């Protein structure tokens, strides 16, 4: 009764970590490996600032043969995790088009979102924290760097999605 | 093709096709689930059975 449900969904590139993230976040471990995600849903149940939440996530395919069906993951959702690598900057120009079909399937400019640059562990990041920030000033939404290895603002980058949710 | 299959805590997980423990062997640790404490399923299969066999129809697993 005092808790409250949010669907999270969680888009992205092929390989910039939306599986990584989710892993380091739900049971608090790095996968090293790489093993494409077709289609995963998880549940945690976590106390962000007084409340008792529980969060059900969706882990998405970015590869677009298996994205096709990306209209429906979309149309349940009510937060969204974009995801693009700091060393891929394919994956950062990437972020205009999931946002499109985000704000297309909902039919709105304000959807709670968070921009996430990931691998922020690495060096020779080919996009700097200044194109990203100005990208999401730009879409009116908050932007944090994580690492889902070091899980380096893991914790603070899906807290600050949920409280986007709640503060709509 | 795809096969999708529900989790316990309203979770759920599609993996592709083969031994039907060995296709969702990633899945399942990836997910936090022993493939020996559970099992398929309001039918449960061996966990020997070939992944290719139901292939277009959903199941569920428990533990
Ligand atoms: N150094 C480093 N490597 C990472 C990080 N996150 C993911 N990786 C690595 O980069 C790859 C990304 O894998 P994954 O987590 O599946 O990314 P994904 O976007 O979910 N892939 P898909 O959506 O297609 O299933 C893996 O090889 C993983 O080990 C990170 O924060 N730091
Ligand atoms: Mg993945």
């Amino acid at each position: 009764d005092p808790m409250t449900e949010y669907k999270l969904v969680v888009v992205g590139a092929v390989g910039v970590g939306k599986s990584a993230l989710t892993i380091q976040l739900i049971q608090n471990h790095f996968v090293d490996e790489y093993d494409p995600t077709i289609e995963d849903s998880y549940r945690k149940q976590v106390v962000i600032d007084g409340e008792t939440c529980l969060l059900d996530i969706l882990d998405t395919a970015g590869q677009e043969e298996y994205s096709a069906m990306r209209d429906q993951y979309m149309r349940t959702g009510e937060g969204f995790l974009c995801v693009f690598a700091i060393n891929n900057t394919k994956s950062f120009e990437d972020i205009h088009q999931y946002r499109e079909q985000i704000k297309r399937v909902k039919d709105s400019d304000d959807v709670p979102m968070v921009l996430v640059g990931n691998k922020c562990d690495l060096a020779a990041r080919t996009v700097e924290s200044r194109q990203a920030q100005d990208l999401a000033r730009s879409y009116g939404i908050p932007y944090i760097e994580t690492s889902a290895k070091t899980r380096q603002g893991v914790e603070d980058a899906f807290y600050t999605l949920v409280r986007e949710i709640r503060q709509h | 093709n795809t096969i999708r299959v529900l989790l316990p805590n309203q979770e759920w997980t599609v993996v592709k096709v083969m031994s039907l423990h060995d296709s969702l062997m990633k899945a399942l640790k990836r997910h936090g689930l022993q493939p020996e404490s559970s099992a398929v399923f309001k039918a449960r299969l061996d966990w020997n059975t070939d992944a290719a066999s139901l292939i277009g129809e959903e199941l569920q697993v428990d533990f």
